[PDB]
């Protein structure tokens, strides 16, 4: 009946959270990965993936579902009516952590395509050898961040789209290149060194780059869309850091197609009649990658985010995402065939590669009731559907029947097929999106005076009388 | 294989004539593309290449064109000392192929 208006302007989340002194502890594990740094590897006949690629230049994203704080126990002086107000989660402390030793990461396939160096020459030699590209080994650029908020991130690459139907003149010519932004997954890579092109859709030959960036996409994070967004989701405290440097100049296979212009230079004659090469790529390399600034174990907390919402964290769900390159070892591995000959040989010791990583994360997640009175009922329902959608306001229909039949025995005869084969929603709309799922249903702690970083946070804001005095001194 | 045909004898023109010789490919070459001109009695001699780009001491009387599979090469004024044989040519630099890029003639002009 005639609602109030709503207002125009979004707001900060300080109008409508509240805060309680309810504190609780959540640390996963531990978690492992090992595979191959360059190439899933696969079965000669078909597609079957008996290791994952695992090297140090993905992207990693976690997932973190909470558990429903509106059936979740607490101790005393904690209540509210469940027709009136909600409950929500809000983080205030996160950690990142890895223990491994402290690596380089270098790659480069057999298949290089380069020509020769221009950094010193005598004389240059127009060669032209069909395929003349060779192995050339470089090393990388290392980087770090860190992004936590309610959805997830959202990075950015350099493609190919449609031109216009207005001339075609040749299959050898140049694409458009639009610039398009997709959501982040757990697999793809980062180098801001050659940058953000697919080499797959974009690159015919396939041999520009080495070859653990050569059929998938080099993504890199926005930064601009994900502050413009008028709520302050999908990411509310950043820490960025890389380093860079050119190491050598090189030159790519040379069929050119954009010519020189005539009026450039001035012609000689002899050999000196003719084009070097117009094209250099270079190659880059981290350095000095010393252990005082890495932006790692450090348990850093959260007053203020840097858009509209703080750590409230709807749809108890939760994305963090890290990029490392710093641990990137390598882990030259080899076995033999056959022990018995007391000679060292060619081929008796075969040699394979591998990679690891080891994480481990831990959160303090604080408490936040939500009242509802007609005015903030309109306001988060255009938020977002699903957030209110989640808890149900509305009474039963009018068959609502025994929720399924749930027969036993689910593989017979007797029985027809079951078991959700019609999909109706419900789910995930991002199922089509991989992540790393951490379950943390029942990981939850009251207190926190016995976990490692629950001393942490403790020490840091006031500790009188919340740790208690435990059997006395006289 | 990519294949250039030429079967094509070429007519008898007079002086100031034009002449439209046409050699076709089977496969796709882009526009790596030779022709030559053979006079009977000595080494062979090249006007243009890569079907618009000619060269050296050449007169700007020869004409370059077409793109794709198919591509001609014309000109008109023809002098008394045009009656040679003319060869068209691509570079595709394949192994498996058998090229020998042959065919064409010229009359002698009256």
């Amino acid at each position: 009946y005639l609602p109030p208006v709503p207002v125009s302007k979004v707001v900060s989340t300080d109008e409508y959270v509240a805060r309680t002194n309810i504190y609780y502890h959540a640390g996963t594990s531990r978690l492992l990965a090992v595979g191959h740094p360059y190439f899933p590897i696969k079965k000669p006949n078909n597609n079957k993936i008996l290791v994952p690629k695992v090297s140090g230049l993905q992207y990693r994203v976690f997932r973190i579902h909470l558990p429903d704080p509106n059936k979740f126990g607490f101790p005393d002086t904690s209540f509210y009516n469940p027709d009136t107000q909600r409950l929500v989660w809000a983080c205030v402390g996160v950690e990142v952590g890895r223990g491994q030793p402290l690596g380089v990461g270098i790659s480069g396939h057999p298949l290089l395509n380069k020509l020769d160096d221009t950094e010193n020459a005598s004389a240059y030699a127009a060669n032209a050898g069909v395929d003349n590209r060779e192995c050339i080994s470089m090393d990388y650029k290392q980087t770090q961040l860190c992004l936590i908020g309610c959805k997830p991130p959202i990075g950015e690459h350099w493609g190919k789209g449609s031109p216009c139907t207005n001339v075609a003149v040749n299959p050898g010519d140049c694409p458009p290149l639009e610039l398009i932004n997709t959501v982040i997954q757990d697999g793809d890579m980062v180098d801001t060194g050659f940058g953000a092109m697919d080499f797959t859709t974009l690159q015919a030959n396939k041999s520009e780059v080495p070859l653990d960036i050569c059929t998938s996409i080099c993504k890199y994070p926005d930064y601009i869309k994900m502050v413009s967004e008028p709520y302050g989701d999908s990411l509310f405290f950043y820490l960025r850091r890389e380093q860079m440097f050119v190491r050598h100049l090189f030159n790519r296979a040379g069929a050119v197609g954009e010519n020189v212009p005539d009026d450039l230079y001035i012609k000689g004659s002899g050999s000196t009649a003719n084009l070097a090469s117009s094209n250099y790529f270079p190659t880059p390399s981290g350095s000095m990658v010393t252990s005082d600034a890495q932006i790692f174990n450090k348990p850093y907390w959260l007053q203020r985010a840097q858009g509209h919402n703080n750590g409230i964290c709807w749809g108890n769900q939760l994305f963090v995402t890290v990029v490392d390159t710093t641990r990137s070892t390598n882990m030259s591995l080899c076995a033999a065939i056959s022990t018995s000959e007391t000679t060292y040989k060619n081929t008796n010791f075969k040699e394979y590669l591998r990679h690891g990583e080891e994480y481990d994360l831990q959160f303090i997640f604080q408490l936040c009731k939500i009242t509802l009175t007609a005015d903030v009922m309109t306001y988060i329902h255009s938020m977002n559907s699903t957030i209110l959608e989640d808890w149900n306001f509305g009474l039963q229909p009018p068959p609502g029947g025994t929720l399924e039949d749930t027969y036993r025995f689910v593989t017979s005869q007797a029985i027809a097929c079951q078991k959700h084969t019609p999909p109706a929603p419900k789910e995930d709309p991002l199922k089509k999106y991989t992540f790393w799922e951490v379950n943390l249903k029942e990981k939850f702690s009251a207190d926190l005076d016995q976990f490692p970083l629950g001393r942490k946070f403790l020490l840091q804001a006031g500790l009188k009388a919340k740790p208690k005095f435990t059997l006395g001194k006289r | 294989d990519p294949m250039l045909t030429q079967t094509a004898a070429s007519v008898e023109v007079a002086v100031g004539g034009t002449v439209t010789i046409k050699c076709q490919a089977s496969q796709s070459i882009g526009g790596y593309l030779s022709w030559y001109q053979q006079k009977p009695g000595q080494r062979p001699k090249l006007l243009i290449y890569r079907a618009s780009t000619l060269a050296s001491g050449v007169p700007s009387r020869f004409k370059g064109s077409g793109s794709g599979t198919e591509y001609t090469l014309t000109f008109s004024g023809v002098e008394c000392a045009d009656a040679a044989a003319y060869y068209c040519q691509q570079g595709y630099t394949s192994s498996d192929i058998n090229n020998a890029f042959g065919g064409g003639t010229e009359v002698v002009v009256k």
